[PDB]
């Protein structure tokens, strides 16, 4: 089919502890290459690629308009930081665990945010750190994620099987024992 | 030690003639505006109960976009962008159980122009109750994401393919999926 | 968002203090205008709050000061001149170059009242038209004119007129009519100086 | 709340 | 950087569809419709961020408008009511665009139920009273617009072909002749003071001229009367010793 041209824009609010420090950049796009921006922390706007450069003179020579950019890391970021803070920020949502066998032993934890979590394996109260693979944390898209981490291990009678996963969500770890 | 992420991200691509506004945080969307019925649309219901936006701002941005599309595209010598095709994989919620409600995810990454064809399949035939999908997500590599939803009752009997159609793709590419 | 301008009509004496009021709601990042529109003119931008600094200096001497506390944006002049007189309207913007929709306050007409150094009441005759006219002029600025009694004898407010060449202004008022028993001796019938002459 | 948009600069021509 | 709007003035009847146009150059994508009354200020009527687009302000009713190409933006009134007497006034910018608005001169539009109604101004000027001039040392002449509606009128003092406005006041509203009729003419009056020796020298040429705006070209008239089209009309008088 015919020829497509893509222009793209992404204005970022970048926070460190909460609102303490705040990085403001207003980036744009031909296609996939970012050919200017103005970076909060360097004041000014800047070619990133050649094409770039007429954006960068014609902004930079207006006093107005880099005004207005540098106060936005204040009227722009940091007002909306806090407008969704409280489900955003804040967002809690509960890690749901399931252990099944597979030869591997699969603990699946689904629909928790925010995204760190830790995910360790146990048999018979004793920490296995070796033979455990995990798929990573994986984005559901939907505000929730979910990861799998599987143990290599042949499943054994007597033996007793722990997954405890820990989460900001939880006020103390979440563990579910699998026994063969 | 970088902690959170706020993106308003756009872009307008011709011959399309097809614009996108959304926020982003940390990956996940919070809400996009809908150009045509000119509306915020909250990617979590909750969300729009505690928050709201001047949607006809986004036709704003928007409209210079256009015009700042038709500026670049002239100062690139009418240079196309390039296809870069997606990689596609499905996976479901949350484990499966024969008989109990979940759904599988189609998730549609690295790729680009934003336009693409998902349809889904049952045993060789298109379903679409139930279904849903996201927007255009961006990527910090400026390519794009999205996800196409399919609540459904597993079954013995039941096969699943997501099949995904872009012009990066010499043919259509289907990703299967059945109970195990 | 919104705005509100209270004092519709305000009157100031020259070299006195002009205030104009202008009070905002804002439940995001506030960014205010205040545009003055001269006589036979279009709306002039007279200065802005990009919140860049609280206290905003504008042209023709005019100063304003942002008041998150108060919710207001008050539009100050220490020394009133004559050609201040003009209708200040005040104006909200969610954008930070009021580019986008503004929102305007109702706006006020600010009227200087000039010192009539020497009052010099008067009231005298001129002479197409079937029609007389009377001139009741020079009277000093605290003299008000009364609508006419008669509803077939017209009579207009007063008004200033300054001879910028000669550092001189003179406030005055007209009425005419062309009934028979109409003399410019009476016209005025509404309250003038004992002083005014004839 | 109400979330504010940053405004996209037009190009030089 | 100009926004331009199709007529200064325009005198319309009751119900009928009326259109006011307003165009800008700048490739400016908003625009915006305003109309100013006294002490209401400038209410939005409707705007437009593109092509196509059209957002209610906050007094929508009875209005309507279009946005098909980027450079106009139309304003429509479907069937003009007297209560849409007012000023309208145009508004372009860009939200890409580091400044604000950019104001059109504006368009006086006066609705009334009878075009019949419409009556240019008589213009006659008043000499000074030698009682001032002797007792003052200046001479104060008059101008009386009368009979004229609707109140469509421009009034400017003119000496030695020269436009005036220092010794000039200008009444800042018209007073009606029969004040309880809401078809009623105005009347205005004006003054211009110069000293005696100016109003004394035979060589000077004071002139009062009024333009008054009316009926237009398009304008169906078969009246006996002269149609009552915008023109100007004026009265002079020359200095005497
Ligand atoms: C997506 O699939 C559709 C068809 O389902 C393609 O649509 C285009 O071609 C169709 C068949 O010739 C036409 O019926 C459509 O009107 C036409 N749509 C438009 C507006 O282009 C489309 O090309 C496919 N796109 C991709 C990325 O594969
Ligand atoms: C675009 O084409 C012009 C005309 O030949 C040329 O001078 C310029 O270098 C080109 N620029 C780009 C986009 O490579
Ligand atoms: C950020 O944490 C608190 C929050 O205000 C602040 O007092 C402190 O100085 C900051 N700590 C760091 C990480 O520097």
């Amino acid at each position: 089919t015919r020829p497509r041209f893509l222009e793209q824009v992404k204005h970022e609010c970048h926070f460190f502890n909460g609102t303490e420090r705040v990085r403001f950049l207003d980036r744009y796009f031909y296609h996939q290459e970012e050919y200017v921006r103005f970076d909060s922390d360097v004041g000014e706007y800047r070619a990133v690629t050649e094409l770039g450069r007429p954006d960068a003179e014609y902004w930079n020579s207006q006093k107005d308009l880099l005004e207005q950019k540098r106060a936005a890391v204040d009227t722009y970021c940091r007002h909306n930081y806090g407008v969704g803070e409280s489900f955003t920020v804040q967002r809690r949502v509960y890690p749901e665990v399931t252990v099944y066998p597979a030869n591997l032993l699969v603990c699946s934890v689904n629909g928790f945010y925010p995204g760190s979590i830790e995910v360790r394996w146990f048999r018979n109260g004793q920490e296995e750190k070796t033979g455990v693979v995990s798929t990573g944390l994986i984005q559901n898209g939907d505000w929730t994620f979910q990861t799998l981490v599987m143990l290599e291990t042949v499943p054994r009678s007597g033996e007793v099987y722990t997954c405890q996963v820990e989460h900001p969500s939880v006020t103390s770890p979440l563990t579910v024992e699998w026994r063969a | 030690k970088e902690e959170h992420v706020i993106i308003q991200a756009e872009f307008y691509l011709n011959p399309d003639q097809s614009g996108e506004f959304m926020f982003d945080f940390d990956g996940d969307e919070i809400f996009h505006v809908d150009m045509a019925k000119k509306e915020t649309v909250w990617r979590l219901e909750e969300f729009g109960r505690f928050a709201s936006f001047e949607a006809q701002g986004a036709l704003a941005n928007i409209a210079v976009d256009k015009a700042n599309l038709e500026i670049m595209t002239k100062r690139s010598n009418y240079t196309p962008i390039t296809n870069v095709p997606p990689e596609v994989t499905v996976l479901t919620n949350s484990p499966v159980e024969l008989r109990e409600p979940n759904v599988l995810i189609c998730f549609i990454d690295k790729f680009t122009p934003p336009v693409v064809n998902v349809t889904w399949l049952r045993n060789g035939k298109p379903v679409t109750t139930g279904v849903s999908e996201t927007v255009f997500l961006p990527r910090e590599d400026h390519l794009f994401r999205k996800f196409h939803y399919l609540p459904f009752l597993p079954s013995t009997e039941d096969v699943y393919d997501c099949r995904v159609e872009h012009w990066g793709l010499d043919e259509p590419l289907l990703k299967h999926w059945e109970f195990d | 968002q919104s705005v509100t301008q209270l004092g519709s009509h305000v009157s100031v004496s020259e070299g006195a203090l002009v205030l104009l009021r202008c009070n905002y709601s804002s439940s995001v990042p506030p960014y205010l205008f205040w545009y003055v529109q001269y006589p036979n003119q279009g709306l002039q931008l007279l200065l802005k709050y990009t919140s860049a600094a609280t206290l905003v200096k504008g042209i023709n001497g005019f100063e304003a000061e942002f008041k998150k506390s108060e919710t207001s944006f008050h539009l100050t002049k220490p020394s009133a001149h004559m050609s201040d007189a003009a209708e200040y309207f005040c104006a909200v913007s969610e954008s930070p170059f009021g580019n986008e929709k503004l929102t305007f306050g109702t706006g006020t007409r600010l009227t200087i009242i000039p010192n009539i150094q020497n009052p010099d009441p008067a009231v005298y005759q001129l002479r197409s038209s079937d029609k007389s006219v009377c001139l009741f002029t020079d009277f000093d600025s605290q003299t008000n004119v009364s609508q006419s009694k008669d509803s077939d004898v017209y009579i207009t407010d007063k008004t200033v007129l300054d001879m910028r060449s000669m550092d001189f202004k003179s406030n005055s008022a007209v009425a005419w009519s062309n009934k028979s028993d109409f003399a410019c001796a009476n016209a005025f019938n509404n309250s003038i100086i004992p002083e005014d002459t004839f | 709340p109400k979330y504010v948009k940053q405004n996209t600069l037009k190009l030089a021509t | 950087v100009k926004v331009t709007q199709s007529s200064r003035y325009l005198v319309k009847r009751t119900g009928e569809k009326v259109f006011l146009e307003c165009v800008q150059d700048m490739d400016h994508e908003n625009m915006f419709w305003y109309r100013q009354d006294p002490g209401l200020g400038l209410r939005l009527i409707y705007f437009s961020y593109d092509v196509k687009m059209k957002e209610k302000g906050d007094i929508p009713e009875g209005y309507s408008v279009s946005r098909e190409k980027k450079e106009r933006f139309s304003l429509i009134l479907e069937s003009a009511s007297t209560n849409q007497t007012s000023m309208y006034l145009c508004a372009s910018s860009s939200t890409g665009l580091p400044y604000g608005y950019t104001f059109g001169s504006g368009t006086r539009l006066t609705v009334v139920e009878d075009l019949n109604k419409v009556f240019p101004p008589e213009v006659a000027v008043f000499e000074p009273s030698e009682a001032e001039i002797s007792h003052t040392q200046k001479a104060t002449l008059v101008c009386l617009a009368t009979g004229f509606f609707p109140d469509h009128v421009e009034l400017s003092w003119w000496v030695n072909g020269k436009e005036v406005h220092s010794g000039v006041s200008t009444d800042p509203q018209p007073l009606k002749e029969q004040p309880a009729l809401n078809d009623s003419r105005y009347s205005l009056s004006s003054r211009l003071r110069v000293s005696a020796t100016f109003w004394q020298n035979p060589r000077n040429h004071f002139r009062c001229q009024v333009q008054f705006y009316g009926l237009s070209e398009n304008d169906e008239w078969t009246q006996d009367r002269a149609k009552p089209v915008t023109q100007i009309v004026s009265a002079e008088a020359w200095g005497r010793a």
